[PDB]
């Protein structure tokens, strides 16, 4: 042994499952309004399914400079009206 | 007897936290409709 | 004793220097058959119409081939799965035209390698050993059953076995990846776990039992002499090696059983090459890769490519090139 | 489909085929009640 | 951006909770 | 016994999960890749740099997700979060590809970390530290895969993508543009691996099958003592039993397990020589004599020129969506196909 | 006795015959130069540095 | 509280049905909506 | 709890059925509950396939493996193998499914209630591994058993319904079988046909007389040798040859149930005899062979000549000769050569396809079978995505000749290792070094030394 406790001990303890029967489903809740609010598309800049073309077009808004890449991207942002 | 908030706690949940909120992500995902 | 007495106790003895035994009666002449024909094959033979539309592909050495280049080129497609021995042919020259040396090879060699499985059992057994290295050994054998004789079978023609050879090797995986996507197939996945944690556990074991290699020798002599053959004692500090591994990574993430770990060595490389020999085997009756061609879908059903996609790109390329002039209709079912 | 009386049941038979597979499983619960002795 | 507090808020109400209970021990351990 | 030592002696507690000196490189730096490939798959496309998508969010399944390569017009730029790119922009720095560098980046210092861990950790128990030296194999892979291969190459863009998926896209490209196949460096490594997994079949199933019976159990595991002196296997009769199957045996342990580190480290270290050729498009990609005849002689057909049929195949049909900032349009006319297909 | 990939450690504690090991392998370095340089003079064509340069050749 | 209360084979079965729930979940996503082809 | 962990029964617990080895009673119990485990399944997988069963659409379009071997026996079909009515179908589930109960009812019995041992309750139930009598009667018992199966389907054949044939005379239907084919050398002349291309030993059956003779044949001879084994005890030649263990007869089991899953994937795979096309879908031959016909017939509506098109290769571009001359479809199929199915053959005459029967006497329904079996060709995914490796997504098509082939090869392949495995340790447990080398006794170190 190293002196931590054993996880044996630890899982089975009636206190850990009052602990973690409120923080595991917490933590799950927060990670799933995460998505369903939609602010990991707006964090990460993820295309939502009616992001990735504007209605007419079907040309790859695809990053060609490199030092002014970041005005690229949000010109092919902005070109969805 | 034991201690509670040891270096093996720390890694366990610096693993274990984004673990459930990225399965709860992935769950939600899981009803998006195009 | 008599005659056959005689016989049967130098065949199964426990004394020859290469052991015989009755899987070894079919063994010796089979192999020696497909190796024969094998050399002389890939010196030697002239070119063969592997795909049954008189387009002659020259496998052999003396042809133009190189080490690299040369094999013994599976048999033809008008031949389909018949049976196509030397006298089915009305010459040799038409036997070499067909490619008859490559079923000649193929049937012997799988023959005889099944009685190298057979053979591993019986000396095992004759030494009071426990019987199953042979199961380990009943992996590599089936992936060669699986790419020599099911595939053929599944697909309906010896033609499309693997070809004996290097660069044939290669054109059948390519060609395999063009129509099954073995890439996408969880069995060639498996197969890859397989001989990649093989590798690595082959790896980390030798290197942990050298790094605990108890003290018996001087600098200006190799370790290796600290070791004497037959000797009771084990050679290595075991303990040392597990405290080592365990504080690597954690304690109970390593092995402190020998007989667990060395078993573990055993199965990992063979379970994952018996999912890789399956793999082909039923892909040989085309149950395909995973197919996520067009999966992702945008609001107005624009197609968005995933990776998978451009997986599908490269597969067409492989698809529309092969067998250039074989195809007569836009399905190739076959 | 099942003659209509049954429909019922549609659900219940669309989960009957699978509960041999359980049996696999309740080994192992079974087997870890025992402390795999 | 109300969306990380609607979010995160199960999150810190975990934490808070926890922290509550875990306090004595924690306490006796520092 | 100064602030450098009573750290020295923290960082080596015998704890759960050893720390070291060398944990300061490591885990910030594994976790970091670890966590950023967990973040990308799961959240971040790769629509502006690849045209592609790429994580969960997006629909993806754990075969396809990736953090893919960043655009080829980003060069080689190390793409810092404070770089002139993303110029400190979280979201636009995850749309330009920063993650692959920061994963690729922390990967490596990571991969440092580790072998510094085997290094340190064998110092500590007072073994000799072949596990580190073994572990200079997978170094070699990772270097020159991930890094000196794309540098060699026109950006990061062609370097592999961190996904299952954009794996097997980077082997098939692989056998397309470089006939990597028919590279000696990579057949050695193939040799090497399957070498290697072969050794790891064998020992396990010969020492598993010459136990010496220790105990009266019918599971004979039980039957050996960590801490025994003996041989749990017989050498000797395992000697025996190979000599007579395949006519050669081992008859040293510390050579047949030094050669069991020797076959597939070996291995690797051959296939990364191969790549770092490919970083220069140093292909063994034609046999030229093959070449001669069969541009002469219009009967003359090997395994080598059907391959290469292929090959064209693949560069053809998967370049224009592969290389999207390339701006390929292949006429139908102009695409290699065979008859009917 | 010592292994063949071993020879060359009897250097090890002997500065002598290390530096001689090292003063070797210079000549032989330097030899290399020297030979290479001829060889690229025996081959090398001058007399065009515009469309036949030294990396053309 | 004491270690050993609940019965680690209950902790176990339970574990596992969870898994196989998220995991028979995302499965089902295959076949519903983004990814399904459909 | 006697033989219930390692300790006493010397098996750790992922080995722990061999702890049932001669425990009699219990062992029954697991194998009655297994057997009630395969009866549920049929059952229940019946019932969820005639849920999911829509009878307008093909049932190889539907993911059907059960309701297809029902049909095949004839009951709910008509001619063309058309659904004329699902309820016996319901019934086979049914009763399946009610049977489940009774035989696990008995497992779980003498699994965990009965006796653990029955030589000391019953004489006739009781039985020792080592007593070669005992175990060639119980083998007798089930061979009569078996025997009487195979009747069964000969009955239903011929004086219950009947089967379905594909090859009945103007159409596919379920016809009696009025004169199976008893002549031994028809019958057993099949099992000596070459397994190879043009041959296909016992996968080779292409009529149903053949099929109903051959399963009188076999219930007889089952019967017969049933009978021979109860009142017979083992030759001396065949004491000398056999390991007689538990662990050695599930080793020979393994062994001939590897045979068989091999020899019912082939038969899967090729045959269309009784895995009527119309259940099942197309063999890969079939579609393979139905694109050709489905391309001739479209070329030559067009106004070509198909028997003297020259393709690219100067092989025929729709028609070529077979090796021996047999005329042949043309392109990659020529490979199979040897189909043969109720679509094709009225363009067969004696030298193969016949060209003016090809000119002048394909039917609409020929066109229509040709052009169903091209679509319906045994390629498709793992994720049931129908056709090519390259096809996109639209098609939810995995033959059931492909998943019966598969599963059935692994399940053979498995079984195979599983009699290496048990054999081996038969042997060595049965010699006496299952559990290793004694150190005192070191076979090797008594030989003389190789070189
Ligand atoms: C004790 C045993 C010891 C054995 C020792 C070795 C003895 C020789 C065995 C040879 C086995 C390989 C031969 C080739 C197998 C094959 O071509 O199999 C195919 C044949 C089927 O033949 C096909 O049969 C067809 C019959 O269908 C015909 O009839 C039908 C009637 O409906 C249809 O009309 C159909 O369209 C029509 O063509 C045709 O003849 C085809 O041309 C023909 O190819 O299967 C069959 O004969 C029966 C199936 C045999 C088993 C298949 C081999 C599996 C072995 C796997 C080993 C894995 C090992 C791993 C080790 C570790
Ligand atoms: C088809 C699968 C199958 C079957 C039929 C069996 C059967 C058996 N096993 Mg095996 N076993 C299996 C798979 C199976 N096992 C697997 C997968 C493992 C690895 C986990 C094992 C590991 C194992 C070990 C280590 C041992 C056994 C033992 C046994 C025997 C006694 C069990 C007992 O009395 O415990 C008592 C069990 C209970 C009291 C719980 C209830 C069990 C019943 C059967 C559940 C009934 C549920 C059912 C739905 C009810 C329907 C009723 C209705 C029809 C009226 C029994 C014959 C034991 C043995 O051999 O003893 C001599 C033994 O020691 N098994
Ligand atoms: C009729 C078929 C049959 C029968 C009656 C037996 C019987 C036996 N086998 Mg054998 N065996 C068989 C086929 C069979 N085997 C096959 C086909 C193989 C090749 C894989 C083996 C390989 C094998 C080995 C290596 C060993 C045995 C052993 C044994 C003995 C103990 C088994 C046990 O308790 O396992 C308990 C059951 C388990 C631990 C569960 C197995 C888990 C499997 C691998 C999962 C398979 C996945 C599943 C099908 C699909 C996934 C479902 C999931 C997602 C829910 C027992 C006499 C042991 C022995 O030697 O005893 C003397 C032993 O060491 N068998
Ligand atoms: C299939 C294998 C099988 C075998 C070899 C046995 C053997 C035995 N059983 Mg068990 N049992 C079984 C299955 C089996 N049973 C099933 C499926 C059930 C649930 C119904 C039971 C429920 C059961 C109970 C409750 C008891 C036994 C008992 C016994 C013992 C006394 C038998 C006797 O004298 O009956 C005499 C035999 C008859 C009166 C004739 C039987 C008439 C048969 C069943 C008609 C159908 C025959 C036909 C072949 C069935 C085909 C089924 C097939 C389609 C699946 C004997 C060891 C007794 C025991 O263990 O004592 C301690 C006992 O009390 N059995
Ligand atoms: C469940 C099926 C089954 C099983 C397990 C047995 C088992 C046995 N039988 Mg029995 N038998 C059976 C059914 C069965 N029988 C039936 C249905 C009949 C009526 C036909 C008989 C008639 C019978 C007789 C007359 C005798 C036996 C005998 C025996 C014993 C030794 C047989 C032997 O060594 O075979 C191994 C097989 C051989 C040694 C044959 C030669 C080996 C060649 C190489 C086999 C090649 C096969 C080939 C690969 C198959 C491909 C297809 C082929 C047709 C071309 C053994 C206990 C003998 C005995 O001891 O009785 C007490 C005996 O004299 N049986
Ligand atoms: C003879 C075996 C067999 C065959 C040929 C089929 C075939 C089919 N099934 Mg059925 N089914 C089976 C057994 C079989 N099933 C079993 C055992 C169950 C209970 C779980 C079911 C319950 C079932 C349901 C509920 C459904 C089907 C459906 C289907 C159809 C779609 C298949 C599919 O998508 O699979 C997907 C493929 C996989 C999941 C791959 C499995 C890979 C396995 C796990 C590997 C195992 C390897 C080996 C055994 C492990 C050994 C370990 C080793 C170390 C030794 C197809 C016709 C579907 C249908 O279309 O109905 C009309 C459907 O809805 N089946
Ligand atoms: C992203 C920003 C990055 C910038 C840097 C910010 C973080 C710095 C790196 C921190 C890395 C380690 C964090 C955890 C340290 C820890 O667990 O100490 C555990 C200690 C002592 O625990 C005691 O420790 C011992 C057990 S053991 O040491 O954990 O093994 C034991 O002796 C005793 O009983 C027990 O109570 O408790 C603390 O006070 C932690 C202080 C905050 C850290
Ligand atoms: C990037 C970045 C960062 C970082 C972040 C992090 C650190 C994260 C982490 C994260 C994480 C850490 C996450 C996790 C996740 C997890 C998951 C998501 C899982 C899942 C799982 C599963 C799904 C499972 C499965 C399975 C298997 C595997 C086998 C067994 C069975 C089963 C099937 C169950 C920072 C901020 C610094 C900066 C910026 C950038
Ligand atoms: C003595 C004397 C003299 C002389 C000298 C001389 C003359 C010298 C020479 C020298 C020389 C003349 C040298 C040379 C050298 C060389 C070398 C040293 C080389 C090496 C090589 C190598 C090493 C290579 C390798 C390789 C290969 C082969 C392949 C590819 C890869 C590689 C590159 C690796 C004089 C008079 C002056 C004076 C004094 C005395
Ligand atoms: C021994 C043993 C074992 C095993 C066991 C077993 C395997 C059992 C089985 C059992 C069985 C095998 C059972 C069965 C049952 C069944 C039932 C109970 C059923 C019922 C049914 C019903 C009630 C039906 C209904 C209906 C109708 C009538 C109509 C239609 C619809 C429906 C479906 C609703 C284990 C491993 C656990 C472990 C321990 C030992
Ligand atoms: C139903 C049917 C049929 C018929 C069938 C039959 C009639 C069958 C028979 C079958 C048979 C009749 C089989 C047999 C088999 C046999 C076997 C499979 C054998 C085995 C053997 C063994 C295994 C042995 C071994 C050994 C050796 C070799 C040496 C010494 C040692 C020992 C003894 C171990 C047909 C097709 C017409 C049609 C369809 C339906
Ligand atoms: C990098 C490590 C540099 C150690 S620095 C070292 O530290 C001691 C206290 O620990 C002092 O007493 C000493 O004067 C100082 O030189
Ligand atoms: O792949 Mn593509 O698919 Ca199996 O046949 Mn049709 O073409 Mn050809 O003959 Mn060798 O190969
Ligand atoms: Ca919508
Ligand atoms: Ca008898
Ligand atoms: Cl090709
Ligand atoms: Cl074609
Ligand atoms: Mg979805």
């Amino acid at each position: 042994t190293t002196g931590e406790r054993p996880f044996s001990d630890i899982i089975t303890s009636v206190r850990y499952w009052v602990i973690h029967s409120i923080t595991i489903p917490a933590l799950f809740i927060a990670g799933w309004l995460f998505v369903s609010t939609g602010l990991a598309y707006d964090v990460f800049g993820t295309p939502r399914p009616d992001s990735y073309y504007a209605q007419e077009q079907r040309s790859i808004p695809l990053v060609t400079d490199r030092f002014e890449a970041k005005q690229q991207v949000e010109t092919f942002l902005e070109q969805l009206k | 007897s034991y201690p509670i908030f040891t270096v093996r706690w720390v890694a366990v949940h610096t693993l274990a936290v984004p673990t459930i909120f990225f399965l709860g992500a992935i769950a939600a995902m899981q009803f998006i409709q195009r | 004793a008599n005659l056959w007495e005689r016989f049967c106790n130098w065949v199964t003895s426990t004394d020859n220097r290469l052991y015989v035994g009755w899987f070894g009666v079919i063994m010796i002449p089979t192999l020696l058959a497909a190796t024969i024909c094998f050399v002389i094959a890939f010196i030697a033979a002239p070119p063969v119409d592997i795909d049954g539309i008189r387009e002659p592909v020259s496998g052999s050495l003396l042809y133009g081939n190189n080490i690299i280049t040369g094999a013994v080129v599976p048999s033809s497609n008008a031949i389909g799965l018949h049976f196509y021995p030397i006298w089915e042919a009305a010459s040799l020259d038409e036997w070499l035209y067909n490619g008859g040396p490559y079923q000649l090879i193929i049937f012997h060699f799988l023959l005889g390698a099944s009685c190298y499985m057979g053979r591993q059992w019986e000396l095992s057994y004759r030494l009071g050993m426990r019987p199953w290295i042979c199961v380990a050994y009943s992996a590599p054998l089936a992936s060669a059953f699986a790419v020599f004789l099911i595939y053929p079978i599944g697909q309906g023609s010896f033609s499309d076995g693997m070809p004996l050879g290097i660069s044939g090797t290669f054109n059948f995986m390519i060609v395999f990846q063009a129509e099954h996507n073995i890439l996408m197939h969880p069995f060639h996945q498996l197969g890859v776990a397989g001989v990649f944690g093989g590798a690595l556990f082959c790896a980390m074991h030798g290197s942990l039992v050298t790094s605990s290699l108890i003290r018996e020798t001087t600098e200006t002599e190799s370790a290796n002499y600290g070791y004497k053959f037959g000797q009771e004692e084990e050679t290595y500090n075991i303990v040392a090696a597990h405290g080592y591994f365990g504080r690597l990574i954690f304690q109970y993430a390593s092995f402190n059983n020998s007989r667990s770990l060395h078993f573990f060595l055993a199965a990992w490389p063979v379970v994952g090459v018996w999912f890789a020999a399956l793999g082909i085997s039923t892909m040989a009756f085309n149950l395909n890769g995973f197919n996520f061609n067009h999966s992702v879908i945008d609001a107005k059903g624009n197609v968005i490519n995933t990776w998978a996609d451009i997986i599908n790109r490269a597969n067409l390329g492989m698809e529309v090139m092969h067998e250039r002039n074989a195809h007569n209709f836009p399905l190739d079912l076959a | 489909k099942l003659p209509e009386a049954y429909a019922i049941f549609d659900p219940l038979v669309d989960v009957l085929p699978v509960i041999p597979v359980l049996f696999l499983a309740l080994a192992f619960v079974w087997q870890a009640a025992v402390g795999f002795r | 951006d109300w969306r990380v507090l609607v979010v995160l808020l199960p999150v810190l109400l975990a934490a808070g909770w926890a922290v509550r209970n875990i306090l004595p021990y924690a306490v006796k351990q520092v | 016994r100064g602030w450098f030592d009573i750290l020295d002696d923290w960082l080596k507690r015998d704890r759960f999960v050893f720390v070291g000196w060398s944990g300061i490189l490591l885990f910030p730096c594994a976790y970091l890749a670890l966590g950023g490939w967990l973040t990308g798959t799961t959240f971040v496309t790769s629509w502006y740099t690849h045209g592609l998508a790429s994580s969960y969010l997006e629909g993806c399944n754990f075969l396809t997700v990736a953090v893919s390569t960043p655009a080829n017009s980003m060069g080689h730029s190390l793409l810092l979060l404070w770089g002139p790119e993303a110029q400190g922009d979280f979201t636009r720095w995850c749309q330009l590809g920063g993650l692959w560098t920061f994963i690729a980046l922390h990967g490596a210092f990571g991969l440092i970390g580790f072998m510094l861990r085997q290094f340190e950790i064998a110092r500590l128990v007072g073994v000799r530290p072949y596990n580190a030296i073994a572990f200079s194999a997978p170094i070699a892979v990772f270097v020159s895969v991930f890094l000196i291969y794309p540098l060699g190459q026109s950006s990061w863009f062609f370097a592999p993508s961190f996904g299952v998926a954009a794996i097997f896209r980077f082997l098939l490209f692989f056998q397309g543009f470089h006939n990597w196949t028919l590279n000696p460096f990579h057949m050695m490594g193939v040799a090497g691996v399957l070498g290697g997994a072969l050794l790891c079949a064998i020992h396990g199933a010969t020492v598993e099958n010459t136990l010496f019976q220790d105990g009266e159990g019918a599971s004979t595991f039980r039957a050996f003592n960590p801490t025994q002196a003996e041989e749990t296997y017989s050498m000797v009769t395992a000697n025996r039993f190979w000599s007579q199957i395949f006519g050669i045996a081992f008859s040293n342990k510390r050579w047949l397990h030094f050669f069991m580190l020797f076959v597939p480290v070996t291995g690797l270290w051959m296939s990364a020589i191969g790549v770092v050729g490919l970083a220069l498009n140093l292909r063994s990609y034609d046999f030229i004599s093959q070449e001669i005849r069969a541009a002469e002689d219009p009967e003359f057909e090997t395994f080598y020129t059907k391959n290469l049929l292929l090959n064209e195949g693949i560069r053809a049909w998967m370049a224009p969506q592969d290389q999207p900032h390339e701006n390929f349009v292949f006429p139908e006319e102009v695409l290699p196909r065979g008859n009917a297909l | 006795g010592l292994p063949w990939y071993r020879v060359h450690t009897v250097l090890i504690n002997d500065p002598g015959r290390l530096i001689a090991a090292h003063l070797m392998h210079t000549a032989l370095v330097a030899g290399w130069a020297g030979s290479m340089a001829l060889y690229e003079l025996a081959t090398f064509d001058p007399s065009d540095p515009v469309l036949n340069p030294m990396w053309r050749q | 509280s004491e270690g050993g209360r609940i019965p680690l084979w209950i902790v176990a079965t339970v574990a596992g049905m969870g898994v196989i729930v998220i995991v028979g979940l995302f499965f089902y996503g295959a076949y519903a909506g983004l990814g399904s082809s459909l | 709890a006697t033989n219930r962990d390692q300790e006493s029964s010397g098996f750790a617990w992922w080995a722990g059925n061999a702890r049932l080895i001669n425990l009699s009673g219990k062992l029954l119990g697991a194998h009655v509950a297994h057997a009630g485990l395969i009866v549920f399944w049929a059952g229940a997988m019946t019932l969820f396939e005639l849920a999911h069963f829509i009878p307008e659409k093909p049932m190889y379009e539907q993911g059907l493996i059960l309701i297809p071997h029902i049909a095949t026996l004839g009951w709910g079909v008509g001619p063309g193998g058309e659904v004329v009515d699902t309820f016996p179908f319901f019934v086979v589930g049914v009763v399946h499914l009610i049977s489940s109960a009774v035989l696990g009812f008995g497992g779980v019995y003498h699994a965990i209630r009965g006796p653990e041992t029955l030589e000391e309750y019953s004489s006739f139930f009781g039985y020792d591994w080592k007593d070669k009598n005992k175990m060639t009667t119980i083998l007798g018992f089930h061979l009569i058993v078996l025997g009487i199966g195979a009747l069964l389907l000969v009955a239903k054949a011929m004086f219950f319904g009947g089967l379905y044939d594909t090859w009945a005379p103007g159409g596919g239907d379920v016809r009696v079988i009025t004169n199976p084919t008893l002549d031994p050398r028809v019958i057993f002349g099949y099992l000596l046909k070459s397994p190879f291309g043009g041959e296909g030993w016992i996968v080779s059956v292409n009529n149903l007389e053949d099929v109903v003779g051959g399963h009188i044949w076999i219930g007889l001879i089952c019967i017969a040798g049933g009978i021979w084994h109860i009142l017979t005890t083992p030759f001396g030649w065949a004491r000398r040859a056999f390991i007689w263990s538990g662990e050695a007869y599930l080793s020979y089991s393994l062994g001939a149930l590897s045979m068989m899953g091999f020899i019912a994937t082939c038969f899967v795979w090729f045959n269309n005899t009784v895995y009527p096309s119309e259940f099942y879908g197309p063999t890969g031959p079939e579609a393979s062979q139905a694109q050709a016909m489905t391309f001739l017939i479209r070329d030559q509506k067009l106004g070509a000549n198909v028997g003297s098109a020259q393709g690219p290769t100067g092989l025929g571009k729709y028609l070529m000769r077979s090796p021996t001359g047999e005329i042949i479809f043309g392109g990659e199929t020529m490979r199979f050569w040897d189909f043969r199915g109720p679509w094709l053959e009225p363009l067969r005459g004696p030298n193969g396809l016949d060209l003016n029967k090809i000119k002048n006497d394909i039917q609409p329904w020929q066109e229509r079978r040709a052009a169903e079996y091209m679509t319906h060709a045994p390629l498709g995914s793992l994720n049931s995505v129908g056709g090519v490796a390259t096809e996109i997504n639209s098609v939810n098509f995995v033959s059931p000749r492909s998943w019966l082939a598969t599963s059935h090869f692994v399940l053979a392949f498995f079984f195979l290792v599983g009699h290496l495995w048990h054999a081996g340790r038969a042997r060595a447990a049965a010699a006496g070094f299952e559990k290793g080398i004694d150190r005192e006794s070191e076979p090797v170190l008594s030989m003389p030394s190789l070189d």
